[PDB]
């Protein structure tokens, strides 16, 4: 009290008004917009739902005692807000409200009153005009009661809030839809309730309950029009199956579905991550390579988010699958420089022809290996080191012997020699040829390339690509 | 006061880094040690090579003596003369600034600069200022405040100067071949060394004759290089006065492979020796080695290595398994064999290696519009 | 090539004026 | 913007190239030098 | 049954039970790294050494798919070769499977001496095929050029 | 497409003959029409406004036809002139 | 009022496709 008890009057009052008029206002905002001009696609919902995600997460964690977020529902109790002076009685209330919990106190949360907070809130003469306000207003309390972290009945009253959340997503989407569109707000209170349907799983039990639940708004949206519900619904139901054992399902889902071309740059870095992670575990290399390349050089602004740590992890992980020599020392940025030492003394030992050290970090890693998800190479690095050796031989030299490679590879075989280059040339290591009389391995022809239509080939792949940006960059850039 | 301490620094490098060479570094600069009044900069020498001797309290007595002499003396001053500016109050200032840098440590020396340059209104006493950031910044070898000096030099002070500023192009260059920048931008400032008295502003002159010879091989490779490092005047007599570096030249230019193979292996000894070396001792010797064989691989397509046995050097499986470390380098573009005798190069023709640098920096640029058109469009 | 390069830069460039301008009039507006 | 993952957190001048450290047998070029002559 | 992508897509619901023990998941990914090694002898020493039975059915099937692939990768360019290299890059000192490749393929034994047929054809001459398909790449440059409009 | 100015404006004038059964159009078609190079086109546009909204107090109309009597082409300013009274 | 609107829906469609039609025409011929 003589201490901390100073700095318990300035938190409340200030941050309590400014944050509940930015939500009114857009609140006010979102009204305006849906009463008329409902052609929002560069108004305030997404950079209020860039706001939700960011600064409600990193600002409160808790129920904000003196009355900021326990004290919303008792404010939120009384609304009906259906004839033009029903409104300005109400708009009567707001001032009152605050006035009220601005001077004195009001009602207070004890972590048990939730039912109080949420029955009485849906209920007093609530309408269904102003759908945003009840979604967002029902969704704020998803966040501090999760954040908590107490579990004194709490999974059941984020059991109860999610069913009742969904049951007020079916009643939007069935009944009086008329210019309502929802849906760029609906999307992430799905995948975040979603998210804490899983984890609150995942503390005690696995999820079924809540994919099948999955499978059945998919089949109830996927007929209207996709605009990013299809898009954020479909890496839920993916998520879920690269998290399982099982691939078939997800094989058999990233086959046939189409896309919209428009997930607003949040979803585009999480699909091409997982599949870019299908195709490498089906053995389709790459066209893999190259969309893990896409979705890392996407968006490179941020700040340790893990997943910019991650998507580099799996990406020199299969460009060592290939030969192409991940970045040997370039991969060392402030960003992550930690989650290397698992993987530079990994490529360290694949380079050279050492299996006696190979086998050593292999062994001493193995928890790491386990752990992070891709112990995936234990069958896939034994033929990467054989086939290192004879790739940079055959890079080198130009005509070997098969006694000289036979023994500058340790293997103590001249009777095999012939048959590491065969599978060489058949897995397509290096194009050479056996001349089975003696012991010749000689190298390909003089070359020549701009002389047999081989820049003509690259040049054809970038006209109608940067054509391909121009017209893009066109039909984005006008507006009223 | 700063002037015998690049040789300081290096006999605190000497003494430090390696532990094999402790014989005469202790035995001179415990010399410098007990002179000088060398008494905040020495518990790193001191606790780090011997146990503890007691010659300390001695001289921290009279460098207390002496502070408090100039303690009283600049006070004396301010209180009973009034002039401001630069004046006696000015060189008095400076005067406890050059006495914190040779005796004191470096944070009294660095509010003294900053307190003292707000007290300048002239250009020659803050290019002086600057002049002792830099020459501190380099004994201490920080890369935080030259970030600042030099801008500030070259921007606010070097516009009214006239040729009192190939200095500190020396000292850029110093700061540039210990960094890294050591390819083109060293060897271009070294050209022009006309310079022979040393001074505060400048370092030994031998070691200076030294620094750009061997620098002045890898900028250029010959577009007339044999004009500046042979038909030279000034740059001629200092390599001619030294036996090694003119044998080092000239079996570089003549192409004695075989006494330029010994001549690599001597400066290298002698690289251990010195005070900037961190970045040269694994990079320097691969690169001048990769030079050897660009400019031998050259004017040859069917060279064989029974040829490299007597003209190159001796041995034969040497060469093999070194061509082949930096042929799957990337670098050399030549291919070896082994059962025929015959190093075949395939160098490209002016179009095949201009067409790679089109595909390079191509899609350099393809990628960097990419993720430019994405970060915008939401 | 260049005019695969060049002319996208052109029309990019056109992109980031009017999207600058189009949200800078609609932030103030209200 | 948290993306549902988890983070765990000259030498210096930001420099390297692909090898830069790989060699390291012997790797003084005195010995390596003297080794090659000794054995003609 | 030659399934590279289907082996691999089910090794995922074995946590430790590949390397720890159960021998019986452990003798496959053994092979499948001897096939990828490129070990062609380390596959048929441990052809007789089975766990349970004697994976008859699964060995004959894994006969059949390797030999075929070698004499995939040895009809080639090749003219000739002795029987000595049959007795390398195939198996067994002369026994019925080598007249069910002279039965079924060539390969006929003469004068000790096997015969491969082998040949090759030539094509850098035809600009015409790049003739037509190019002058198609360069109108569909002109036509989207313009048109949005 | 064609290059004789008397079709283009015999073109641009049977909007009205075509429109004038629903007056939301010819507002939306005419406003862009009326801004061409040639006072010819200008032209027919403006009587091609006056003869679709016979009657209707429009403000749009009104509002189109307002830089079209401030013209430095004299007839372009005497298709105005009419339509406003027309209108 | 939910098949008056439909054909509403269609005429405003309809003119707009062809609004968009002369239009991008237009730029051709004023091109020349």
């Amino acid at each position: 009290p003589p201490g901390g008890g100073e700095q318990e009057p300035p938190p409340p009052p200030a941050p309590q008004d400014v944050e509940m008029k930015e939500e009114a206002a857009t609140g006010g905002g979102s009204t305006g917009e849906a009463d008329g001009k409902t052609a929002a696609a560069a108004a305030e919902h997404s950079q209020r739902e860039l706001d939700t995600v960011t600064l409600e997460d990193i600002k409160e964690h808790v129920k904000q005692l003196e009355k900021a977020v326990s004290g919303k529902e008792p404010r939120f109790v009384l609304r009906a807000l259906r004839m033009l002076p029903s409104t300005s009685r109400r708009l009567n209330h707001y001032v009152l409200y605050k006035a009220v919990q601005g001077f004195f106190t009001s009602n207070n949360a004890t972590r048990d009153f939730l039912l109080p907070f949420l029955e009485e809130p849906m209920d007093t003469e609530a309408d269904l005009q102003f759908r945003p306000r009840t979604g967002k207003a029902a969704s704020t309390p998803l966040l501090p009661e999760v954040e908590a972290y107490l579990q004194l009945l709490v999974v059941i009253f984020m059991m109860n809030s999610k069913r009742y959340k969904e049951a007020q997503k079916i009643s939007d989407d069935l009944m009086q839809k008329i210019s309502t569109q929802n849906r760029r707000a609906l999307d992430l209170v799905a995948a975040k309730c979603y998210y804490y349907h899983a984890r609150v799983y995942e503390f005690l039990d696995k999820l079924d309950v809540v994919r099948s639940f999955l499978h059945a708004r998919l089949r109830t949206a996927t007929l209207r029009h996709d605009a990013d519900g299809q898009a954020t619904l479909l890496n839920l139901l993916l998520r879920n199956y690269l998290h399982y054992s099982l691939y078939d399902q997800a094989e058999k889902l990233v086959s046939k579905s189409v896309f919209p071309e428009q997930a607003n740059n949040n979803e585009w870095a999480r699909y091409l991550y997982y599949t870019g992670r299908i195709k490498a575990i089906q053995l389709e290399y790459s066209e893999a390579r190259r969309t893990m390349t896409n979705a890392l050089r996407k968006a490179p602004q941020h700040t340790a988010v893990g997943f910019k740590q991650t998507v580099h992890k799996l990406l020199i992980v299969v460009e060592l699958l290939l030969g192409e020599i991940p970045d040997r020392l370039q991969f060392r940025q402030p960003s992550l420089k930690r989650s290397l030492m698992p993987y530079f003394l990994l490529t360290q030992a694949v380079r050279t022809g050492n299996l006696a050290k190979f086998n050593q970090v292999l062994d001493q890693f193995g928890e790491k290996f386990q752990a992070d998800g891709t112990y995936t190479l234990i069958i896939r690095l034994r033929h990467n080191v054989i086939k290192t050796g004879v790739r940079m031989i055959s890079l080198s030299y130009s005509r070997i012997s098969l006694a000289d490679i036979a023994q500058k590879l340790q293997l103590d075989s001249p009777e095999d020699a012939e048959f590491i280059v065969a599978k060489a040339i058949r897995d397509g290591v290096i194009e050479a040829s056996i001349n089975h009389e003696k012991g010749y391995v000689q190298s390909k022809e003089m070359i020549d390339i701009y002389s047999t239509r081989e820049p003509q080939l690259a040049f054809h792949q970038r006209i109608s690509f940067c054509l391909d940006i121009h017209n893009m960059s066109v039909k984005a850039m006008r507006f009223p | 006061p700063k002037n015998p301490d690049l040789r300081i620094a290096q006999l605190r490098f000497l003494l430090s880094l390696p532990e094999h060479r402790g014989d005469a570094a202790v035995r001179d600069e415990l010399m410098a040690a007990v002179r000088d009044n060398n008494m905040a900069p020495y518990y790193e020498a001191l606790c780090k090579s011997l146990d503890w001797q007691i010659d300390v309290d001695l001289l921290n007595k009279m460098k207390k003596a002496n502070e408090d002499e100039l303690k009283r003396l600049d006070e004396e001053l301010e209180d009973a003369e009034k002039n401001l500016g630069e004046s006696e109050i000015r060189d008095a200032m400076m005067a406890k600034a050059e006495y914190l840098c040779r005796i004191g440590d470096k944070e009294g020396a660095l509010t003294a600069f900053r307190k003292t340059y707000d007290k300048t209104v002239a250009l020659g006493h803050r290019l002086d200022i600057v002049f002792y950031l830099l020459r501190i910044g380099l004994f201490y070898m920080d890369n935080d405040l030259i970030t600042r000096n030099t801008e500030k030099a070259k921007s606010l002070i070097e516009e009214g100067g006239d040729w009192d500023r190939r200095n500190r192009l020396k000292v850029y260059q110093g700061l540039y071949c210990v960094a890294i920048r050591d390819f083109k931008q060293a060897a271009e400032l070294f050209l022009d060394t006309v310079s022979t008295f040393t001074s505060y502003e400048l370092m030994d002159y031998k070691t200076f004759v030294t620094y750009t010879v061997y620098v002045s091989m890898i900028a250029l490779e010959r577009p007339d290089l044999r004009e500046k490092v042979i038909k030279g005047a000034e740059i001629l007599e200092v390599l001619h006065s030294l036996p090694a570096v003119r044998q080092y030249l000239f079996s570089l230019y003549e192409c004695r492979y075989s006494v330029f193979f010994q001549s690599l292996a001597v400066v290298e000894q002698e690289m251990k020796k010195d005070w900037l070396f961190a970045p040269h001792y694994r990079y320097y010797v691969r690169e001048m080695r990769i030079h050897a064989y660009s400019q031998l691989l050259e004017s040859y397509r069917s060279l064989t290595l029974g040829y490299m046995a007597e003209a190159f050097g001796v041995g034969v499986e040497f060469i093999d398994q070194e061509l082949s470390r930096f042929i799957a380098a990337g670098r050399l573009h030549c291919k070896i064999d082994k059962v025929n005798e015959i190093v075949e190069t395939n160098r490209p023709d002016s179009k095949n290696w201009q067409y790679q640098e089109t595909i390079k920096k191509g899609d350099l640029l393809l990628n960097r519009v990419q993720k430019l058109s994405r970060v915008i469009n939401m | 090539y260049l005019a695969s390069l060049i002319r996208s830069v052109v029309a990019l460039h056109n992109l980031i004026n009017n999207k600058i301008a189009n949200r800078d009039a609609e932030k103030k507006e209200g | 913007m948290s993306e549902k993952k988890q983070p765990v957190d000259e030498d210096n001048w930001d420099d390297d190239n692909v090898e830069d450290d790989f060699s390291n047998q012997l790797r003084a070029e005195l010995e390596k030098h003297g080794y090659k002559m000794e054995t003609s | 049954q030659n399934r590279v992508a289907e082996f691999h897509t089910e090794l995922e619901r074995l946590p430790a039970k590949d390397i720890q023990t159960n021998v019986y998941i452990k003798h496959p990914v053994s092979l499948e790294q001897y096939l990828m090694e490129g070990s062609y002898n380390k596959v048929f020493l441990a052809k007789g050494n089975i766990p349970a039975e004697s994976y008859t059915f699964f060995i004959d099937i894994l006969l059949d798919t390797i030999r075929d692939e070698i004499a995939g990768c040895i009809e080639k360019a090749y003219e000739k070769i002795l029987f000595t290299e049959a007795t390398r890059i195939l198996f067994f000192n002369t026994p019925k499977k080598m007249t069910d490749y002279a039965k079924k393929r060539g390969w006929v034994l003469g004068p000790n001496n096997y015969y491969s047929f082998a040949s090759q054809q030539q094509k850098p001459e035809d600009t015409t095929i790049p003739s037509t398909e190019l002058a198609k790449q360069v109108i569909e440059y002109a036509r989207q050029l313009e048109m949005i409009v | 497409s064609d290059v004789n100015d008397d079709v283009r404006r015999a073109a641009v004038e049977s909007l009205g003959f075509i429109l004038f059964r629903t007056p939301e159009q010819c507002p939306s078609v005419v406003s862009l029409l009326s801004e061409s190079y040639n006072p010819h086109v200008r032209y027919g546009a403006a009587m091609a406004l006056g003869i679709c909204c016979a009657g209707t107090g429009n403000k749009e109309a009104i509002n189109l036809l307002e830089p079209m009597t401030n013209d430095p082409v004299n007839y372009v300013r005497q298709g105005a002139l009419i339509a406003s009274a027309l209108i | 009022d939910l098949y008056s609107r439909y054909k509403k829906l269609q005429q405003e469609l309809e003119f707009l496709e062809v609004q968009e039609e002369y239009i991008k025409d237009e730029q051709k011929n004023l091109k020349k």
